[PDB]
């Protein structure tokens, strides 16, 4: 599992990265809350369960729980937002960690310097991840 | 018993002082803050609720359109000043949103020459002092609720909304359910 995620996480991960920068710089806070729904998986999803040793591959299942889920719908509420508006929402440019988890927004935010493949990506890496180990 | 923070409302954390009673933000370019006032009127509604005489305010803000938010911001300033405020927002989130015909600070001042206000009389206190004034008492006004996203609302500086505390399926409820936390918190 590792690489095979990791080669397409790190290419993944940088397709956004390698291009948000050279992408100028589109706004986004769904951004991070996606890009984390990203990174707070996949690095630790590789480090995760199939992790430094693999006799014990459940803790990332755990970790593919809560992982895409969001995922998921952070695209997917994002994007049926995008032409199907609704009252009780926002639309914001802000950081937020309801526990101090702080830096996380001082960094992949700021060290940063469409939705179609995401929304998808999101889900698509989703199911065969699940079907093949759960 | 039946009433909760984090629930329908949040209670502010830092609390501001000298704070409009009640207070909204939004800026004209949120298709959520354009439902919550055009569609739902949401306003209006909240402003009946309300007791006696109790200040009811409204405030525009700036990260949502650069250059022009700024512009549309000190516009609507004015539309404070001569309190005309009701006789604009309308024209104006249209313009903005739904029509898609705005771009400059004329579009926006032709709005105000269109609404009933003199292109001059729109200008003598665009620039005035007036207004600035008033700019800045939004400007700071977000800056201390620790704003993030809009529309938002506010009860006597102290306790901001959650409208995810309510139905999301029916509209006429929500509102009520709505109008009903802020009275609540009116006298509180
Ligand atoms: C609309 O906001 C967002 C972006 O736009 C700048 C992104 O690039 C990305 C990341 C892009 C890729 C291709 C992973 C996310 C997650 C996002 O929410
Ligand atoms: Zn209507």
């Amino acid at each position: 599992a590792w690489l095979l995620m990791a080669f397409t996480a790190l290419a993944l991960e940088l397709t956004a990265l390698w291009f948000q920068h050279v992408m100028l710089l589109k706004p986004c806070v769904l951004c991070i809350y996606e890009r984390v729904a990203l990174f707070g998986v996949l690095g630790a999803a590789l480090i995760g369960a199939i992790a430094p040793k693999t006799p014990l591959r459940y803790v990332a299942m755990v970790i593919w729980l809560y992982s895409a889920f969001r995922g998921v719908q952070l695209t997917y509420e994002h994007t049926m937002l995008q032409l199907y508006p609704s009252p009780f929402a926002t639309c914001d440019f802000m950081v937020r960690f309801p526990e101090w988890l702080p830096l996380d927004k001082w960094v992949p935010q700021v060290f940063v310097a469409m939705p179609q493949w995401l929304l998808g990506i999101f889900i698509a890496y989703l199911i065969v991840a699940v079907l093949v180990v759960i | 018993a039946q009433y909760e923070d984090g629930k329908q409302y949040t209670t502010l954390e830092k609390p501001v002082a000298g704070a409009p009673q009640v207070l909204e933000f939004f800026s004209f370019f949120c298709p959520h803050a354009y439902q919550f006032e055009e569609v739902l009127h949401i306003s209006d509604n909240v402003k009946k609720k309300l007791p006696e005489g109790v200040k009811m305010t409204k405030y525009h803000v700036n990260f949502m359109g650069g250059d022009l938010g700024k512009d549309l911001t000190q516009a609507w300033a004015v539309a404070m000043a001569l309190g005309v405020e009701d006789k604009v927002t309308v024209p104006l989130f249209e313009g903005v949103q739904k029509t898609q015909t705005i771009r400059s600070a004329s579009d926006i001042r032709d709005v105000f020459i269109n609404a009933g206000i003199k292109g001059e009389e729109y200008d003598a206190a665009w620039n005035s002092f007036v207004v600035k004034s008033l700019v800045a008492q939004q400007e700071k006004a977000a800056a201390d609720v620790q704003l993030r996203g809009v529309p938002a609302m506010f009860v006597n500086g102290k306790y901001q909304l959650n409208p995810q505390g309510m139905d999301t399926s029916n509209m006429d409820v929500f509102v009520q359910q709505y109008a009903d936390t802020v009275k609540y918190l009116s006298e509180k």
